């Protein structure tokens, strides 16, 4: 291998790695008492709704988890839990929830590809036509001169017509979703119950369109903006390495970035409750001092100097600026 | 502690800092134990009433072993930033003709019609408009039927509307964006106070005549409302155009006045009472 | 006060307007207005005016140099052009003129 | 002192909220 | 005497009792200038998407 | 799981489609697709039918309610518009024709 | 965006290309043979650029 | 402490009329 | 004291190069 395909000292080897098992086989919450629920999610057929299915059958775990000297999480069977019961070794912590917002998504503000040209054809065919039937067998017009040909009409209708038409027909849509009756979500307790935000919500946003998506998909647009706007929690963390569990990549270390992880938090009304999400960031400190371990993210977690959430949006205006000058 | 903060034609928002110990604490956190997953909070003082709906929890454990929970709540104006003003309400988003709505009144009139006919697109409605949808009379009986809505505008007589004449147009704006320069130039404040059941007193009933009788009898009968129903209004708080103070002094009192826009839109002439 | 804005075109006023609020409002009125009319040879000179009012006044003066027998001041409107290029129409085509 | 940042951090935080949604 | 309106008001309360009301009279601009970096911000985001549009 | 995008119009799919992924394509054969074709008084009626195919159907439909003896639903694809037109072409000149 | 007058030139050669194509045509080699008479071949010109400016 | 924040903040106020105009 | 704002500041300086580039 390593002289058929020859890479050079300091290449970038790029890979895409699937640490969310959701639409096959993982877990999204579960118990101290009784360990994590496997279930698995399915996108039904309005591209919106997900649904979730609870294994019945007996937890089975990957072959790695048998060999000698392996550590590391795959999605099929996450192991990990921080707990905030009781000798916790965590320094700090915050949890979040965040509710969802939105419960339809508006989209739009062009037609979609061929609609403007399909009526701008239509008038100019019309317009050529009518004056080539009327000057063929119909009719001519009386000049000073003599007949004159009425000139084609084509590309005047169509030039006077376009403000009335360009961008009416097939230029925005509304995808709306479940989310105010009920659903079961990808949450800690809410995976086999249906529960609903209530009569009272927010009823529109806006999906962004300074890209065009909406004209390549404008379910994927409305998925982008559902996830955006989804029930999510998260737990920050502060924690020593390598008791109980040691930080590093899959065979050197329990979990490491973008791994499903379990934690539970101090004063929740239902003390056993594990609540599964992914390591989205981690943070090593060393100083003179010795290690201040890590910061651990699990689940997303908006930047909470409330200047780099500043620059978060001024990213994707810039952006989205970009391609609006396209 | 709490805090709550009220901002004129803006959202406020609004905490409370509690103990986890605390059964309502041990409420919002359990999301299993509500079928209707959204919490709202009121804060009721001197006649005044902040409502709004939670955002997020935190719960935090600090390094000093402190436990709490903050709950952070957004002000019911919310509401306007997730309404959109579509082209035209009455038809499907596959076909939207005018290009733009466009409507020309009393700017208190424009506004909240421009609102009424969104709330009727997103309460599902099949209502016929009158020549001016927003004259009560023609609400009921068994008209318009607002029983189950979550939202809808206060009407009133449109001869009595003496807010500026305006232009309020959208081609999909949301709502607050649609409204802020027309606020700021008309200077109107929109208000909404939810009607709560047993407590307060229907937000139509008006008691106008020589004896003081209601308006309309029975009013509560023939315009039901939910309870938790957000009423929207338009105030006119600043009478720069009828009678008004924008001075004055301790020793002889404020300087009454009025405003006018001359001819060329731009220049305000004062007038001293 | 004394300045009030213009009115825009077609924006709504108490009444509703025409299409009421935009209520009465449908496809296929709104498909009239810029599509061209489904035509046959027994329909198109009635045809023919209703594309020539959609035109403005500078497209249809062109023709004003050419017209024989004119109004006085016809073409300062557009129903009163569109009057008189149909004063103009002859029934039967240029090819059999010029024969003849 | 870093506690009052940290205070001043979640006081602005709840106020950016006025201005934006997620 | 400077008459203008009520722009914002503001109320706290703690486990030491009220701290009163903060009253904003006129229309004053953020104090903190990550909040008036957050209303620009509103403000592209807004014109963005009419852009788009 | 049962939801799946629908495949945009020429996007690539394992294989590459036609232009193996866009490395195959080049700006002769981009041109051929928005260009006129070089035409000439020998080549102008094979190069007509090439134009016509273009069309949207809706465009092609004005000539349904003219063309005599038209085939049982052949405007119902372009193709078969096209086939349509085609078959009332006459191959001489309209002045011609009226002189005769 | 193309470099100013790329776009006008590609524009301007399909609609000469149509409607010259169109008046050749009718100038000395076919008609269009419709129910009555006879009838001319439209101008294509506008119509051939207006379904290729996407392309 | 929340003093020296409030005067960095009036000086930031400052500062960032290079950067804005009304 | 204004170290501590100081060292604050350059903490967010390099973090805002997540969201930044010339």
């Amino acid at each position: 291998i390593a002289s058929l395909i020859p890479l050079r000292h300091g290449c970038l080897v790029w890979d895409i790695v699937d640490n969310s098992g959701w639409g096959s086989e993982t877990a999204f919450g579960g118990s101290l008492l009784t360990g994590l629920v496997r279930a698995v999610m399915n996108i039904a057929s309005d591209g919106m709704t997900e649904g979730i299915d609870i294994y019945t059958g007996l937890p089975t775990y990957p072959g790695e988890y048998y060999t000698p000297g392996f550590l590391g999480t795959y999605p099929k069977a996450p192991h990990v839990v921080f707990m905030e019961s009781p000798y916790t070794g965590i320094e700090s912590s915050k949890f979040t929830y965040t509710e969802a917002t939105d419960t339809s998504f508006v989209l739009g503000g062009q037609s979609m590809p061929g609609v403007n040209e399909v009526i701008s054809a239509g008038i100019n065919m019309g317009g050529d036509f009518l004056t080539s039937l009327i000057n063929s067998q119909l009719a001519t017009l009386g000049a000073f001169g003599g007949a004159i040909d009425l000139p084609p009409l084509g590309g005047i209708m169509d030039a006077v017509a376009r403000p009335l038409y360009e961008n009416v027909v097939l230029a925005f849509m509304e995808i709306p979703t479940l989310r105010a009756a009920g659903l079961s979500l990808p949450i800690a307790g809410l995976e086999d119950i249906v529960t609903g935000l209530g009569d009272f919500h927010y009823n529109e946003g806006w999906v962004d369109g300074a890209d065009k998506a909406f004209t390549i998909s404008a379910i994927m647009a409305a998925r982008a903006k559902q996830w955006a706007t989804r029930a999510k929690h998260s737990h920050e963390i502060q924690v020593s390495d390598a008791a109980p569990y040691i930080i590093g990549e899959r065979g050197h270390g329990h979990f490491w970035l973008g791994d499903r992880v379990g934690t539970t938090v101090l004063g929740y009304p239902d003390p056993y409750t594990i609540f599964v999400e992914r390591v989205t960031k981690l943070t090593y400190e060393w100083t003179s001092d010795g290690p201040k371990g890590w910061t651990i993210t699990i689940g997303y977690k908006e930047p909470e100097d409330p200047i780099l959430k500043a620059f978060e949006l001024i990213q994707y205006i810039n952006s989205n600026l970009g391609q609006l000058g396209i | 502690s709490h805090k709550f903060e009220f901002i004129e034609n803006e959202t406020g928002t609004a905490s409370i800092t509690i103990s986890l110990d605390h059964y309502l604490a041990k409420w919002i956190a359990s999301h299993k134990g509500r079928a209707r997953r959204n919490v709202h909070v009121s804060f009721d003082k001197q006649g005044a009433r902040w409502t709004g709906r939670m955002d997020h929890y935190d719960i935090v454990r600090t390094k000093e072993g402190d436990v709490y929970m903050e709950v952070v709540f957004k002000h019911d104006y919310e509401e306007l930033k997730h309404i959109y003003v579509w082209a035209n309400p009455f038809l499907r988003p596959e076909f939207q003709f005018p290009k733009l709505w466009v409507m020309f009144g009393p700017a208190k009139w424009a506004l909240l019609l421009t609102l009424f006919v969104n709330i009727l697109r997103l309460e599902t409605s099949l209502w016929t408009l009158p020549d001016n949808p927003l004259d009560i009379s023609e609400w009921f009986p068994f008209s318009l039927n607002p029983g189950n809505w979550r939202n809808i505008v206060k009407p009133f007589p449109f001869l009595a509307d003496n807010s500026p004449l305006t232009i309020v147009f959208s081609r999909f704006k949301s709502f607050h964006d649609t409204a802020k320069n027309v606020l700021a130039d008309s200077q109107l404040t929109i208000v909404c106070r939810r009607y709560f059941h047993g407590e307060d007193p229907h937000p139509f009933a008006e008691l106008s005549g020589e004896l003081g009788l209601p308006l309309i009898e029975g009013i509560a009968s023939l315009i039901p409302l939910r309870h938790g129903c957000l009423v929207w209004d338009i105030v006119d708080n600043s009478g720069w155009g009828s009678e008004t103070a924008f001075g004055g002094s301790l020793l002889t009192g404020l300087v009454r006045a009025v405003m006018n826009i001359a001819s060329d839109g731009m220049t305000e002439g004062i007038d001293i009472y | 006060d004394q300045w009030v804005p213009d009115v825009p075109d077609g924006a709504f006023v108490i009444g509703g307007g025409d299409y009421r609020y935009g209520q009465d409002m449908t496809e296929d009125i709104a498909r009239s207005l810029f599509q061209v009319p489904d035509f046959n040879p027994a329909n198109a000179l009635l045809v023919l005016p209703q594309l020539l009012l959609r035109l403005p006044l500078e497209a249809l003066q062109k023709f004003k140099d050419f017209i024989p027998n004119v109004l006085e001041g016809a073409f300062n409107t557009v129903a009163g052009a569109v009057d008189a290029i149909m004063g103009a129409i002859r029934e039967t085509p240029r090819v059999l003129e010029q024969i003849l | 002192v870093d506690d009052a940042i940290a205070v001043k951090n979640n006081e602005v935080n709840k106020q950016a909220l006025t201005y934006t949604r997620r």
